[PDB]
């Protein structure tokens, strides 16, 4: 229940701002900078602030802040779904979030602000949807809006009918200082880029654990998804029912589903880091990296991040496979690696000194963190098995997927 | 087929074979690797992860891959237990307390039976003290004769001096390799 | 080619399921 | 299918071998399309198995089932799903309509010998699909 | 790349080297850097801070930096331990009550991880009283072949008058530089 929702900037100039209910003095903006300065400086700094009354609700965007003020006890959850659809928008409207396009579109900005939401009570939120009624560059609105399917477009007409999915792994790994692993999730990923001729409805089927074991198949490798989120297309009562998956596909890019469940395998990369730091005079950086991946797979742009000393200085690298860069800016040594065959074994010795004089304060052990990313593996064994393309005038798809495996929170405790 | 090319290869030397190098913290193992390398006393910090080298003589590269003692470094054997043809162990004869501990873990990473073809490969590290046993007391405490289908030999080497280092090469080269 | 993992071609349904 | 036919030899062989009672990952070829046995496909494996032989009669065992549905697997990119018997005890029907090859006793369920058995009713008959409705969606 | 310009430089000479002043206060330190860097001996009041200047011969460039010997001065040789690769050790065997201080500040001092590549550089200072001890009985008293992995040499000079001054810096050239 946000009374007004604004753009500002990081000098704490409001590139843009529109009222929806008017109960709120449009002068409150200008206290929110110094409330801001003040938490931020005490500690208290929260994305939702508090005028008083008057709750001011922002989010940190690219270049602004995202601040919608409010007064009375409105959805913070409503609040922040919107502002991440009006977020989605504006990247699927403008390729970049800077001020150069907040000054740049404010006459389409305008119209979309006024479009998106009434009174507080968001309306519109389709990117593709919105795009057919606001123009930066007016008709009727559309139908598919007032009709039930909001996410399929009718008419739409193609050469070809071919959807490119997208098997995105994502490998997060927690492993402590003692060696023990305590936050292993899997994320999946089901993003397709359909690009087809009408309104199909995708019929997905793939291996998995609740679907085999209802149909008897709970034998093979089939996965066993903890959280399984589907898209707005996705009808929930098939999936509640039998598991069906029916929904029509979106025109363009978008999530389908997307698995999250937690991992008891072994992790792909084991990072072994030695720290021999003498006192003030020197340093040694033992890590030993071990793929524990299946040697049929590469890991592509491995780098596995090591942070350095905050005051080290004259670092001297001693590895064996992968270059090694020291970068000031993120104070860390990152160990790059082009392609990394699994079971690949590598070996570095960092050596660096020291500046006499100690430091005033900690600095701090932040977590070591790699940057694997191996497409064409899946670790979780969830197979796809088909995916039910219909039409009412009838066509022959040809769909395409690729499965991607990378790495999420794949931090590893500093000792 | 033809296996021409294998022979003329053989001729002038193609096998190479493999090495691990186990044990526990402040074995010796590192400081061996790099004589074994290089052939000089380094100093280095204790390994947190591992190291892997390799070492041309007598016409087989036989590759070393340095394992670390330490508690969280322990478990993470495992990784090197795929594709891998041999096994090396390094013992601390001058660490009473440690040697129980030392003992455990060479048992639990003989009991797997992913490492089978990997025969026994005990140094006797640190013998450079009065206190180091002999090469039989050691066996004994470890009780290298229970082991049922494992060839093991005992061979005492200095890291200092670098002596007996050629022998025990020499031995791994002949549990490899079963020709002239 | 792609890196990430090529794209393979997808089925319509479980055939084995009837 | 040259490579089925050359394949056959080479799988009967390897359950033959293993007894009727170490890598991890799962690596994908890139390109290859994945996807359940059909059922004339699966007809068409059940008849090329009965030519060949080596399937019907063979004790039925889990290690060799797996074996030849990761040959099949590899060969055609069929899932190793559509090889499923009915529960017991008995007969074990296959669980994909129109595969020619079933289970059936040869002397609790998990102790009884089974033994694969060329059934060509199976292809055309839903007795698995009828024995376990639900179970057929 | 090329490096017929370091050839060319090194034919007339071109390595320079460094070197380092510790010991107590009060040690003819001072004396001994003015002596090198001049020639003659210079009244100094004690070094509160340090002295640094360089001295050019035998076409080496040893910069010589003067650290005193005070008590809040002691621990302020890690500074100098920083881009140092040389170390001359001024020694003061007329007080036999100072020894035992100057014998425990060198081994404080010897015992720095980052402070290994710098071989000892004793000087024998005070060479011109006859209670002065000689080259054998100071070292003998300071332990100095206990000293592993240090390359010392113990050389006496006289304040007033300068002998052995050129003995120890042909030695140290001779210990630094490893040519013809
Ligand atoms: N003085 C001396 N010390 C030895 C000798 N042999 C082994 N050591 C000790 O053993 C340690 C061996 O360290 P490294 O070889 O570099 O590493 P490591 O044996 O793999 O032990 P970790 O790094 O903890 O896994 C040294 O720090 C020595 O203190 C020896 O012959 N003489
Ligand atoms: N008479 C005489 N005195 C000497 C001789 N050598 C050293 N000394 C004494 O040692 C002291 C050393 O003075 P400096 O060399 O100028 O300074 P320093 O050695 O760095 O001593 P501090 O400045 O106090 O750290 C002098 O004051 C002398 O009294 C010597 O050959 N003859
Ligand atoms: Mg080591
Ligand atoms: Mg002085």
């Amino acid at each position: 229940s946000a009374s007004a929702v604004y753009v500002l900037d990081l000098k704490g100039k409001v590139l843009i701002c529109r009222n929806y209910r008017g109960d709120v003095d449009m002068s409150e903006v200008e206290h929110f900078m110094p409330i801001l300065m003040e938490k931020e400086e005490e500690g208290m700094l929260s994305p939702i602030l508090a005028h008083g009354g008057v709750r001011f609700m922002w989010i940190k965007h690219n270049n602004l802040y995202l601040v919608a003020t409010s007064k009375k006890n409105a959805c913070v959850s409503l609040v922040f779904s919107f502002l991440y659809k009006v977020v989605q928008v504006f990247s699927e409207y403008f390729k970049e979030l800077e001020e150069e396009s907040i000054r740049d579109n404010f006459v389409i900005i305008y119209e979309l602000l006024d479009e998106l939401m009434d009174f507080g009570y968001p309306q519109t939120t389709d990117s593709k949807i919105l795009q057919e009624y606001i123009t930066q560059e007016a008709p009727r609105p559309p139908a598919t809006v007032t009709n039930a399917v909001s996410w399929r477009s009718e008419g739409i007409k193609y050469r070809k009918n071919e959807v490119f999915l997208d098997v995105i792994e994502a490998v997060n790994l927690l492993v402590s200082a003692n060696g023990n692993v305590l936050r292993s999730e899997i994320v999946g990923s089901i993003k397709m880029r359909v690009f087809l001729s009408g309104m199909p409805e995708l019929r997905l089927g793939l291996n998995d654990k609740v679907l085999f074991d209802n149909t008897g198949r709970g034998k093979s490798k089939s996965v066993e998804l903890e959280d399984v989120k589907f898209h707005q297309c996705v009808r929930l009562s098939r999936f509640e029912n039998d598991r069906t998956i029916s929904f029509i596909p979106p025109d363009g890019e978008f999530e389908l589903m997307s698995y999250r469940l937690n991992t008891h395998v072994k992790p792909l990369i084991w990072i072994e880091s030695v720290i021999e730091k003498h006192s003030h005079s020197r340093i040694e950086y033992m890590v030993k990296a071990k793929s524990q991946f299946k040697r049929r797979s590469t890991a592509n742009n491995v780098e596995i991040h090591i942070p350095v000393p905050n005051d080290a200085d004259s670092p001297k690298f001693k590895t064996t496979v992968g270059s090694v860069k020291w970068v000031p800016e993120n104070s860390e040594i990152v160990w790059s690696v082009k392609s990394f065959p699994g079971g690949k074994e590598y070996l570095m010795r960092a050596h660096f000194g020291l500046p006499s004089v100690e430091a005033e304060d900690k600095e701090g052990k932040p977590p070591i963190s790699v940057k694997f990313e191996i497409p064409y593996f899946t670790t979780s064994g969830i197979q796809v098995r088909y995916l039910k393309i219909i039409e009412k005038s009838g066509y022959q798809a040809l769909p395409w997927v690729r499965y991607i495996t990378q790495n999420g929170d794949y931090q590893l405790r500093t000792q | 087929g033809n296996i021409f090319a294998n022979l003329f290869k053989g001729l002038f030397g193609k096998k190479e074979m493999r090495i691990l190098m186990v044990g526990l913290d402040a074995a010796g193992k590192t400081t061996i690797l790099y004589k074994l390398k290089l052939g000089e006393i380094v100093t280095t910090i204790p390994t947190i992860g591992f190291n892997v080298e390799t070492v041309e003589y007598k016409n087989i590269s036989f590759t070393v891959w340095d394992v670390g003692g330490q508690d969280k470094i322990r478990p993470l054997w495992r990784h090197y237990f795929q594709n891998t043809q041999g096994l090396i162990f390094v013992v601390d004869s001058n660490d009473r307390e440690r040697v129980n501990e030392a003992r455990e873990e060479l048992m639990r990473m003989l009991a797997e039976d992913e490492l089978r073809d990997a025969v026994l490969l005990v140094f006797a590290n640190k013998q450079d003290l009065p206190n180091a046993m002999n090469a039989a007391e050691i066996t004994d405490k470890l009780g290298l004769h229970s082991l049922r289908h494992r060839n093991w030999y005992i061979q005492a080497t200095c890291a200092t001096s670098g002596d007996g280092l050629y022998e025990g090469l020499d031995w791994l080269s002949n549990q490899l390799r079963n020709q002239k | 080619d792609r890196k990430g993992g090529s794209y393979s071609q997808a089925a319509g349904s479980d055939s084995a399921q009837s | 299918s040259k490579s089925s036919v050359i394949g056959w030899p080479a799988v009967r062989e390897r359950m033959r071998r293993a007894e009727p009672a170490e890598e991890v990952g799962f690596p994908v070829t890139p390109q290859v399309p994945l996807r359940p046995m059909t059922y004339k496909a699966a007809v068409d494996l059940s008849h090329f198995l009965k030519e060949k032989g080596g399937l019907e009669g063979l004790i039925h065992s889990q290690r060799r089932q797996d074996i030849l549905d990761l040959w099949i697997y590899h060969t055609q990119g069929y899932f190793p799903d559509w090889q499923n018997y009915t529960p017991g005890p008995g007969v074990r029907y296959p669980l994909t309509f129109g595969w020619c090859y079933k289970l059936v006793p040869v002397e609790d369920p998990e102790r009884e010998v089974l033994e694969w058995r060329f059934d060509s009713r199976l292809a055309f008959h839903h007795v698995a699909r009828e024995l376990h409705p639900e179970y057929f969606k």
